[PDB]
């Protein structure tokens, strides 16, 4: 078992983040807007408990950290490195009964992304969840968005990812 | 009583 | 242009909370530039940018001893907070077994046996035909995180079924007390 905590400030978008993860798996992440702790299962908050006004005090640290160190690399850029789309689905697919579509994002950075759920080429924001950048040993980014959505015949998804490193905007087609 | 998660504090750099 | 700071406080139990591993990485651009390893107990720089920091980060006790304590203020501090939920986590798999094509009686055909929902990741996928154990033709994808904190993986058997025999995928996880399991005699 490994536990560990996560934090980045990406400076010219001034977006930051502050989570915990264990095993590759989310604990939680706190919502900086609002100053609570988002936990990735509810009933985690029913067993421990996180302050997460201690988080954006760290960030403060991140970001002061942050322009410390770019000025002190004489203003070196990060190397976009390009996700690998994939379009999955939460369990086999039965017409009957409803399903969930899985777009993961791997292997990237810098963690600004661009995801997008397009049913027969229309965005369809009925349903559509999502969780924050996820570290892994590489130090580079995963992302997972999620799509609850009824087995069709006649519907074709597609998830359409955006990179500042991507010359198009990939969609990664799916359909039953 | 609901137990709380500690969390660490990155060291700030020198300028 | 971009720029990124991203920090990292890791901590890693052996055999439960018996050895643990604070780390405390500092990456600049997906450069660490500095890390402090409690099986060490001083900072030290892994680039030559992160160098001034590791020298003066060391020169201060009050912050040595700060980190150096994280192995039990916050590594098995937040384990025995979390480990409930987390390190004692079961999920059942799901198995289902299905023919990834609607193939004549006989003909080259790939038996997909998808295993989902489980968690912990361990986990033994076995495929066998009439009693025998295929061990010559499964077509395994890996553990797959899900990202709501249950994995999946599909094995499928690349085999011709002759009309008039079984396929059986025999699942063993943590999670359940004995295998689940799933028949599928030739369409
Ligand atoms: C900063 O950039 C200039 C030119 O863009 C380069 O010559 C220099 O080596 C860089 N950094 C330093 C410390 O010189
Ligand atoms: C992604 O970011 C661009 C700005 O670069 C924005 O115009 C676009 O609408 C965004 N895409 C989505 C799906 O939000």
């Amino acid at each position: 078992h490994v536990i560990i905590q996560a934090e980045f400030y990406l400076n010219p978008d001034q977006s930051g983040e502050f989570m915990f993860d264990f095993d590759g798996d989310e604990i939680f992440h706190v919502d900086m807007a609002k100053k609570e702790t988002v936990w990735r299962l509810e009933e985690f908050g029913r067993f421990a408990s996180f302050e997460a006004q201690g988080a954006l005090a760290n960030i403060a640290v991140d970001k002061a950290n942050l322009e410390i160190m770019t000025k002190r690399s004489n203003y070196t850029p990060i190397t976009n490195v390009p996700p690998e789309v994939t379009v999955l689905t939460n369990s086999p697919v039965e017409l009957r009964e409803p399903n969930v579509l899985i777009c993961f994002i791997d292997k990237f950075t810098p963690p600004v992304v661009n995801v997008t759920w397009l049913r027969n080429g229309k965005p369809v924001t009925t349903g559509v969840s999502e969780t924050v950048f996820l570290p892994r040993e590489d130090h580079l980014f995963r992302k997972f968005h999620y799509l609850p959505f009824l087995p069709s015949t006649e519907d074709v998804y597609d998830c359409r990812v955006e990179h500042w490193g991507l010359d198009e905007p990939l969609l990664k087609h799916w359909e039953f | 009583p609901v137990s709380k998660m500690r969390m660490a504090t990155p060291l700030l750099m020198q300028a | 242009p971009r720029f990124l700071e991203y920090s990292t406080s890791e901590c890693h139990f052996f055999n439960g909370t018996e050895r643990v591993r604070y780390l405390d990485r500092y990456f600049h651009n997906q450069e660490e530039n500095v890390r402090f390893d409690s099986d060490v107990g001083e900072f030290r720089a892994v680039t030559e940018l992160g160098r001034p920091d590791a020298e003066y980060w060391n020169s201060q006790k009050d912050l040595l001893e700060q980190k150096r304590g994280r192995v039990d203020n916050y590594c098995r501090h937040n384990y025995g907070v979390v480990e409930s939920f987390t390190v004692q986590r079961r999920v059942h798999p799901k198995v289902t077994v299905y023919p990834s094509k609607t193939q004549p009686l006989q003909h080259h055909n790939l038996l997909v046996c998808s295993v989902s929902g489980f968690y912990p990741g361990s986990i033994e996928v076995r495929w066998f035909r009439n009693g025998q154990e295929e061990k010559t033709g499964v077509v395994s994808t890996g553990l797959i995180h899900n990202g709501d904190w249950t994995f999946q993986t599909l094995v499928m058997l690349e085999t011709v079924p002759r009309s008039g025999e079984v396929y059986t995928c025999q699942v063993e996880h943590p999670s359940v007390t004995s295998p689940l399991t799933v028949e599928w005699r030739a369409r």
